[PDB]
């Protein structure tokens, strides 16, 4: 794992063909302390993350990692919070701009490819640093059904059956692949995402400790779940 | 502080995924005089421990409270010239909203816009992050009372109570004692002064001057300074409580 | 209004131009030279609008001179005519078009004598003989009548004299003196001015 | 930012441009490429370095580039850098032709590219082009010409020159067997194969020759075919064997 | 921005950032190109880290225009930049000449962009090598463009992890007169030389180019090629 | 654009890039200039396979002015061409041709600017500018990477400028400025003190053009130098 | 490396500090302001008999009533001299009058910290000017002599010396200067002090002398005039 | 060591050393004093000479009819800032036909001088000013510094040995508002004096005064103009 010149300071190749500054941006995602899970069902797509509000002095409704990009597209950001807000503003811009030029709402994959391409620029130009954050987008495609996409500070992007980001990403993915190996209803999809975050963080959740976001084939508008709606899922999982 | 080149630019991450230039800029706020803001049932109130650097200065020099818009107020902590440059940005942001949409900029929206001008200075070797943290307060019938805070990183959160500076944590454990959600701006002013006097270090620091401002139903949603009458009454209670 | 003429022989180019510099109804100058030596074997005869002529001709002259200094050899009459053409045509659709009408005479060691015609629009034509100005309407037919490609220089001067005499008899403009010059294997030779006293 | 700046356009304490000198080093690693001027024409002989069995051979050449109706060139160095420079050479030749309606005289085309190469050494903060060129041509002023230019933007006219791998050895070998004014394309082609044989570690697949001649008042540029080149190396092999006997 | 080059000549005469970009390519998943008599094949390893990935969502074998196709070894996000640029360049040619761009012409235009990132200020070279296939003037074409901006016309070649072995395999295994059907079987076999795991129609990707233009093979088409071992 | 200060002051008050540009001048071929009464002679120091015409270091800028150089040849070409353009642009603006001082002041101004503007290194050349003014006075000047310029009776620049200057200081007499051939002999004798077909001389007599003598003509003077000793 | 606009821990820009050190390498020049006019004198510092002494012009005329003495990098001075001459003629054009000595000195002075790298014009200065100037001239305020250095700081002087032997020449000036001394005595003191500080002996070729007095225009002393002074 | 080079670099202490180095320029200049009464604003400065033969540098410059300044630091930066102030004042009278309110001018100085403190390759202004003005809020004394921070002052002193002037201004602070012009100028002259070594006293050569107030436009007194004021001070 060698270094030569300014390969650990700027986005220029290392002797092994690596981009150390991009590698460091992945470590910045974990600096936030949070973990996020996203699962794709038969007729739905859910996103879930931790909701750490340590002082009662905060206004709990302003503390969020879930965002509405468009009416039918939502996202869960993981990493450096301001870097995350910046990416959400750009995602919103690119999406509104797309409908303006093309007369149709941006596909989930196109918005993910777009944000990923913007992120790649930072990976090639030295005068700026990558964003220390991970974006996961959900939405219902008119012809392809539910979609779950994620993009990296590296500029990579992909579609997923289920995905994770943050501190316990490795463990969350290990868990998510074990359940997908062994029918994905809306309840089955919500319960899986909640119990992935819970078993991986070893925390039996309270309704204020997590935030759930969902898109449904019946109602494709990105919906963020209430504490009561979150509790109805939490209690039904405990019944089992 | 990792002194190996990884901390000289905001376009450079350290191996553990940190941007030290932003952290060093946050340390300028950590060395600053404390500013506090409290959101209550009918408005938002600001109070600042404005340390008196010289007996030669005028009463009210170096105001750490600004009017960003007719309904928005700003309480700063950190490098004052950066703080005042952010006041001008926020002012122009509010001015541009009215020119675009014909009505007063919603506080959450102003906080979001200004926090992204702050964020922008945390990505490049070409520019320096702002060595400043600030709060925005507002009150309207439609939106209610709103208090937000932005840090050198560009993060913007909504608050019921907030403190920034040297005594950031000490002020917070005192603000936590108050049940603001059920209080008025006439009652909460007395408490803001009490908290600022408690948090002040008479030994390590020299004399200080208390700056008090508010925006609420009592002011018709306009950001104003607390009149001399009410300020003297709150300072009298703050000194009497200390004993 | 002004007059330019060229007659190319087998091994030379004969050129002549009026000597009048006139403003309004007055003849300000009787001894005005309208030919600009570009090279040792190239002359650019230029007429047209008030300022445009000296401005355009001198720009080309200094650029042909810069070529000589830069490369050690001169432009050929063909390259110098096409370079004149490129600049004139490039200004045509610009804010500042040049109203200049010209003839480029020259002698090349490889291609021999060449005479070119160019109007203000920058159309370039190689002609055995040419004329610019209202005078060309009275003299192109005299040249059509008597010009032959084997015309000796002595004969071409009698032909040029027949054209200049025609302008005295029929042209309403007073053009009494003309500059006469021959370009050949040995360069530009000044001949006696054809005068009408 | 000052920290990350390479300082590519600055002088060293002894009045040296290090980037220009390090670009020369790159050219020494590139294939050997020679040029020989003769009375009836001028030639270019270069070592092919794309010499693998699975290569397709879509183009007429590898190192030989036609620039003009009357001019061609060969390169030694960074091939992508050489593509930029040869493409610019073609644009300069057409800008001259459009303006004067005569083809660009050989030395003028070389100077124009050398002025771009020189600019890369004096300003901009960019690295130079890692290429040396050998130009062959014909013009109405100096006839058959052979030029050479390097990354410094310096150029010169030559009767025989070499650039690339073992350039130094080839110039000493060319210096000894070259006969000023008495050279013909036939004898110079024999000399080209004699030199490349010693400066390489040779078959028609490993070499690539091109000639510039004057046929009926028009210039003829032609890269020689494998069977032509094969006969020229077979002929050398015969004279070399009959030298010991 | 940073107006100075980030790729400079080392004292030995090497453009070290280009050498380091080639290392990124040599560590990428393997890719193969084979020029058959009546077509061209492009094959790659599309093996993802977990079952959770949706393989159908992103592609390694991409179309440029109707008759040109593309594949790579190296940095995935860098590749996407060159794909967009290549598709744009192919439209600029078609708009002017009203004729499908010759493959040599596309490859030279794409290779010039790659050279740009080795000299232009404040940028690093692309960490990718492309394998460009096409069909024009009734014949197939196979090119490779590397991070320096240099291009090569190949009859058959390998890139990425275990390319030295794949190239020796290709040289000995097949030559000219191969039919496109045969060549796809060869491309799959050269991928099998350095394939850790069971090969499926989801962890490999193939694209073909013939008289009918370029197109990516469907997983059902790849499945029938894998049925023949 | 590249906004970086290249030439700056060092703690001892030096402009190091200009002194490094003077070290590049010191490595160039020796150039001698002698100012006569009705003539001005410039001479330079000198491969068998090279074309002598393409490597000449005496250049005519215009009919009245011509110059010689020492240092970076590619740098010198850019200065020589910018001066050639300024001679014609001067005749276009003013009506009169350039005075030997005007173009020297011009070249010097260009040189100075490259020592004080961003992203540029100084020109690694010195020049000896000879000619006659419109009044007919013979003038010899000298410029250097800094931008400073002065007039001279005789001067030398390049590899061995110190020893040729020492010779010319002791040998520039009114007897040597008497006949045109004695002025030419001073230049050849001065160059013979550093160089060993190794000289290139150019002469300018009052109204006639710059005459570049041939090698046989040079050998005519070289033979008489050995005889007079 | 550090930026050209970097401050030293003492509060001075390093580039300006070093530009002042460059002046310590330049030829020594003296100026004396008298009721009867200002005198300017400078050593040419000739390095070869082959060099034309006339081609060294260290005393220049800015306008008919203003002269300039320079020291340091004489190529850097040539740019500021032209800027001064252009300034006087633009003022003459706009206002139909002459400039005061101070106004000209201030104009040249405004170009001093106009150097930099980032955020500057496409043809901006990278470094300061390594020159010191003495502006001696006459206006309505009488004879005036001004000093200027690379920091843009200009001051009015009764007597000033700049260059290699600045310390010594100023010491000598201080002991002999009186506010009511004649211009004849001012020239003599300058020529004596200049003779003292030079390595080479004083000659009519070796030095430059010039005066500006009411009722006369900036005068550059000829060899014949300099011989009768020496 | 590493955090000294550029203004965009924050030290691990949350400090910007380039800003602190620029402020050292103010501290190296000669002392200047500014003070105000209920009707007037006074500026006094010890002009310092480079030798007996050289003159004492101009320490006080005109900005507008109602505003005048005294400088301490880089004289070229002081002239850049003076022309910005003069121009901002011209704009206000051109547009509004009313003098630019002194506190507003000072905000513009704080705003424009902050810009370089946050851009790479840029440097702070190496000058600090004392501003004397008069408007609808009476007389004012302001202080600007390389930091881009500014202060509204009752009295003030910047430069070398200025801390000595500050103690006189703090001790006599109470008398300033009810002071007449002669007495207010005396308070300033006396604070200026305390800076100068016990070796030297104020002189008609090395003293500069600037006065603005209720009926007087900004006026600069320099040599025999200074004499009336100095004709009362004579102890220590
Ligand atoms: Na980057």
């Amino acid at each position: 794992g060698s270094s030569a010149g300014f390969d650990r300071h700027i986005t220029i190749f290392s002797p092994e063909g690596r981009l150390y500054q991009v590698e460091y941006a992945f470590k910045a995602i974990n600096q936030g302390g949070l973990t996020s899970v996203a699962v794709r069902g038969k007729d739905c797509a859910v996103i879930v993350t931790q909701k750490k509000v340590p002082d009662k002095l905060l206004d709990s409704s302003t503390v969020t990692h879930l965002f509405k990009i468009t009416e039918n597209i939502g996202c869960v950001m993981t990493g450096m919070t301001a870097d995350s807000r910046s990416q959400v503003q750009r995602a919103r811009y690119e999406a509104a701009n797309w409908k303006y030029k093309y007369g149709y709402e941006i596909p989930v994959d196109m918005l993910c490819k777009r944000i990923a391409d913007i992120s790649q620029v930072y990976t090639q130009n030295a005068e700026m640093r990558p964003l220390g954050c991970c974006m996961i987008l959900i939405g219902i495609d008119e012809e392809q059904g539910p979609q779950v996409y994620k993009c990296d500070p590296a500029g990579y992007y992909c579609g997923f059956k289920a995905t994770a980001a943050g501190v316990k990403q490795t463990e969350s993915t290990s868990f998510l692949e074990k359940k997908v190996k062994k029918d994905w209803t809306f309840e089955q999809t919500v319960e899986t995402a909640i119990t992935c975050l819970s078993t991986v963080l070893s925390i039996d959740f309270k309704p204020s400790e997590i935030e759930v976001g969902v898109v449904t084939v019946e109602n494709p508008k990105f919906r963020i779940l209430t504490e009561a709606e979150i509790d109805a899922h939490l209690v039904a999982l405990a019944e089992r | 502080s990792i002194g190996t080149g990884y901390d000289l630019s905001a376009s450079t991450f350290s191996p553990d995924g940190r941007v030290f230039q932003v952290e060093y800029a946050m340390k300028a706020v950590e060395n600053s005089s404390t500013a506090i803001g409290i959101r209550c049932k009918d408005g938002v109130v600001f109070g600042v421990e404005k340390l008196v650097l010289s007996k030669l200065y005028e009463e009210g020099s170096n105001k750490r409270l600004f009017n960003v818009d007719r309904h928005v107020g700003m309480a700063v902590a950190g490098l004052l010239a950066d703080a005042r440059s952010l006041a001008d940005i926020a002012r122009e942001e509010a001015s541009n909203f009215r020119s675009n949409f014909g009505y007063n900029i919603p506080l959450k929206h102003l906080a979001d816009r200004v926090a992204m001008y702050v964020h922008a200075y945390t990505l490049y070797s070409a520019v320096r992050p702002f060595g400043c943290s600030f709060m925005l307060g507002s009150y309207s019938v439609n939106d209610g009372a709103q208090l937000y805070m932005i840090d050198p990183s560009g993060v913007s959160y909504g608050y019921w109570g907030c403190a920034i500076g040297k005594a950031r944590q000490a002020a917070k454990t005192e603000i936590e004692k108050l049940q603001m959600k059920e209080m008025t701006c006439r009652d909460i002013v007395k408490e803001v002064a009490k908290i600022i006097y408690i948090v002040h270090d008479e030994v390590k620091d020299k004399a200080f001057e208390l700056e008090l401002s508010w925006v609420g139903e009592l002011t018709n949603g306009r950001h104003e300074i607390v009149p001399k009458d009410i300020r003297e009454e709150a300072e009298k209670y703050a000194k009497e409580s200390l004993k | 209004m002004e007059y330019l003429i060229g007659i190319q022989g087998p091994d030379y180019v004969l050129v002549a131009s009026d000597r009048v510099a006139a403003s309004n109804i007055v003849q300000m100058k009787d001894d005005h030279d309208k030919m600009f030596k570009m090279s040792e074997k190239i002359l650019l005869l230029c007429v047209g609008e008030a300022g445009d002529t000296v401005q355009f001709a001198e720009y080309i002259q200094k650029n042909v001179q810069l070529y000589k200094m830069r490369n050690g050899y001169e432009l050929s009459p063909t390259a110098a005519a096409n370079f004149t053409r490129r600049n004139l045509a490039d200004c045509l659709r610009s804010r500042t078009p040049y109203h200049v009408n010209l003839l480029l005479a020259g002698y090349d060691e490889h291609e021999g004598p060449a005479l070119y015609y160019m109007d203000y629009l920058a159309a370039l034509a190689k002609a055995p003989f040419a004329a610019h100005g209202y005078g060309a309407f009275l003299t192109l037919s005299i040249l059509d009548r008597y010009y032959t490609p084997t015309i000796s220089r002595e004969r071409a001067v009698e032909l040029l004299r027949k054209c200049l005499e025609e302008l005295q008899k029929r042209f309403i403009l007073n053009l009494p003196t003309f500059s006469v010059r021959i370009i050949d294997k040995n360069g530009i030779h000044d001949l006696d001015n054809i005068s009408f006293p | 930012s000052r920290r990350y700046d390479s300082r590519t356009t600055i002088f060293s304490p002894e009045g040296r441009l290090y980037q220009v000198e390090y670009a020369m080093e790159a050219i020494g690693h590139a294939g050997t490429c020679l040029g020989i001027l003769a009375n009836d024409g001028v030639l270019l002989a270069a070592e092919r370095r794309n010499i693998h069995k699975l290569l397709d051979e879509v183009f007429f050449s590898e190192k030989i580039y036609k620039l003009n109706e009357d001019m061609a060139c060969s390169v030694a160095g960074i091939t992508s850098d050489a593509n930029v420079l040869t493409n610019e050479l073609r644009l300069i030749a057409q800008r001259y032709l459009l303006q004067y309606q005569e083809p660009i005289p050989c030395e003028q085309l070389v100077t124009a590219l050398c002025d771009i190469k020189q600019a890369y050494t004096q300003f901009g903060g960019k690295r130079p082009f890692g290429v040396s060129l050998l130009y062959i041509g014909w013009d109405k002023h100096y006839g058959f010409q052979l030029y050479q230019s390097d990354p410094s933007g310096n150029y010169g006219g030559w009767k025989a020159t070499c650039i690339g791998n073992n350039s130094a050895a080839a110039v000493s070998m060319l210096k000894q067997d070259y006969k000023e004014g008495e050279m013909t394309l036939k004898s110079a082609l024999a000399l080209a194969i004699k030199v490349l044989n010693k400066t390489m570690d040779l078959s028609a697949e490993k070499v690539e020759i091109a000639t510039l001649t004057r046929e009926n008042g028009k210039t003829v540029i032609r890269v020689l075919k494998q069977k032509e080149v094969e006969q020229l190396i077979k002929k050398h092999e015969e004279e070399e064997a009959k030298a010991e006997r | 921005g940073y107006s100075f080059s980030l790729t400079t000549f080392s004292p030995s005469g090497k453009l070290v950032q280009i050498e380091y970009a080639l290392a990124a390519v040599a560590g990428g998943a393997p890719s193969v190109g084979i020029k058959a008599a009546n077509g061209v094949v492009l094959a790659t390893e599309k093996k993802q880290k977990s079952i959770l990935y949706d393989e159908r969502s992103v592609h390694k074998v991409e179309p440029i225009t109707k008759h040109i196709g593309l594949v790579y070894s190296g940095m995935g996000p860098d590749y996407r930049v060159l794909v967009h640029r290549a598709r744009k360049l192919a439209q600029q040619y078609y708009l002017v000449y009203q004729e499908p761009i010759p493959t040599a012409q596309l490859v030279q235009r794409v290779a010039s962009v790659m050279q740009e990132y080795t000299q232009s200020g404040g940028v690093r070279p692309f960490g990718v090598s492309l394998l460009i296939c096409g069909w024009n003037e009734g014949r197939p074409y196979l090119f490779q463009s590397d991070p320096s901006g240099a291009y090569f016309a190949w009859k058959a070649t390998a890139m990425g992890k275990n390319y030295v072995n794949g190239k020796t395999f290709l040289e000995k295994r097949y030559n000219e007169d191969l039919e496109l059907e045969d060549a796809i079987h060869t491309a799959i076999l050269t991928l099998k030389e350095s394939f850790e795991g069971q090969m499926t129609e989801d962890n490999i990707e193939v694209g073909i180019c013939n008289e009918a233009g370029f197109r990516r093979l469907t997983p059902t088409e790849v499945k029938d090629y894998l049925a023949a071992i | 654009s590249y906004d970086r200060a290249i030439t700056v002051f060092s703690p001892d008050g030096h402009l190091f890039q200009v002194e490094y540009a003077q070290e590049a001048v010191k490595k160039g071929s020796t150039a001698v200039g002698v100012r006569g009464r009705d003539i001005v002679v410039l001479g330079v120091e000198k491969a068998k396979l090279q074309d002598e015409r393409t490597v000449r270091k005496i250049c005519a800028l215009d009919d009245n002015v011509c110059m010689a150089f020492a240092g970076l040849t590619a740098d010198a070409r850019i200065v020589i061409n910018r001066a050639r353009v300024e001679c014609q642009s001067h005749r276009l603006t003013v009506e009169d041709p350039v005075t030997v001082e005007y173009i020297t002041r011009y070249i010097a101004s260009l040189k100075q600017r490259y020592t004080q503007s961003n992203g540029r290194r100084p020109f690694g050349i010195s020049a000896l500018i000879v000619g006659f003014d419109f009044d007919g006075t013979p003038r010899l000047y000298q410029t250097d990477p800094s931008g400073t310029y002065h007039a001279w009776k005789a001067n030398a620049i390049g590899r061995g400028a110190k020893s040729v200057r020492e010779f010319l200081e002791k040998n520039y007499t009114d007897e040597a400025i008497e006949t045109d051939d004695l002025t030419i002999k001073l230049v050849i004798k001065a160059l013979l003190e550093v160089v060993q077909k190794n000289i290139e001389l150019a002469v300018m007599r009052r109204d006639q053009s710059l005459k570049i003598l041939n090698p046989e003509e040079i050998e005519k003077y070289v033979a008489e130098i050995e005889k007079e000793k | 490396d550090r930026g050209v606009n970097t401050f030293s821990p003492e509060g001075r820009l390093f580039q300006v500090e070093y530009a002042i050190e460059a002046i310590k390498l330049g030829s020594t020049a003296i100026g004396i302001q008298t009721s009867e006019g200002v005198c300017l004198a400078v050593e040419k510092r000739i390095t070869s008999p082959l060099m034309e002494p006339s081609s060294i012009e260290k005393i220049v005329e800015i306008d008919a009533h203003i002269g300039c003495a320079m020291s340091g990098l004489i190529a850097d001075a040539k740019t500021l001299i032209d800027k001064a001459r252009v300034e006087t003629q633009n003022h003459w054009f706009t206002y139909n009058e002459t400039m005061t000595v101070e106004s000209v000195t201030q104009a040249v002075s405004n170009l001093a910290l106009q150097f930099g790298e980032e955020d500057a014009d496409p043809g901006a200065m990278s470094r300061p000017f390594g020159v010191a100037l003495l502006f001696g001239g006459v206006d309505e305020k009488g004879p005036q002599l001004f000093h200027m250095d690379p920091s843009g700081t200009f001051v009015q002087c009764d007597a000033r010396a700049i260059g290699s032997a600045s310390e010594g020449a100023q010491s000598s000036l201080q002991e002999v200067y009186h506010k009511s001394m004649t211009l004849k005595e001012a020239i003599k003191s300058s020529l004596i002090i200049l003779k003292q500080v030079m390595e080479e002996k004083l000659n009519a070729t070796n030095i430059e002398l010039a005066t500006v007095q009411p009722g006369q225009n900036f005068h550059m002393f000829t060899k014949e005039e300099l011989e009768e002074v020496i | 060591n590493q955090y000294d080079n550029d203004v965009t670099v924050w030290s691990p202490q949350g400090r910007i050393h380039q800003i602190e180095y620029a402020m050292e320029a103010v501290k190296q200049g000669s002392a200047t004093v500014g003070l105000k009464s209920k009707t007037h604003a006074v500026l006094v400065a010890l002009k310092r000479a480079q030798s007996e033969l050289a003159a004492h540098q101009k320490k006080i410059l005109h900005v507008d009819n109602h505003i005048g300044i005294s400088i301490a630091g880089l004289t070229a930066d002081a002239r850049l800032l003076c022309n910005f102030m003069r121009q901002e004042c011209l704009d206000s009278r051109f547009v509004f036909d009313r003098p630019l309110p002194v506190s507003r001018l000072v905000s513009l100085i704080g705003s424009k001088t902050q810009i370089p403190t946050q851009r790479y390759g840029r440097r702070p202004y190496g000058v600090g000013l004392l501003i004397a003005g008069y408007d609808d809020m009476g007389p004012h004394i302001f202080q600007t510094c390389p930091s881009a921070n500014y202060f509204d002052c009752r009295a003030m002193s910047i430069g070398a040995r200025s801390q000595s002037a500050r103690t006189y201004l703090e001790r006599h602070m109470s008398e300033f508002m009810e002071c007449n012009l002669n007495e207010l100028v005396k308070h300033g002259l006396r604070a200026l004096r305390e800076t100068l070594p016990a070796e030297q006293d104020l002189t008609t050569k090395n003293v500069s005064i600037g006065i603005v107030g209720k009926d007087l436009e900004f006026t600069i007194y320099d040599d025999d103009d200074v004499s009336p004021f100095l004709e009362g001070l004579e102890e220590r």
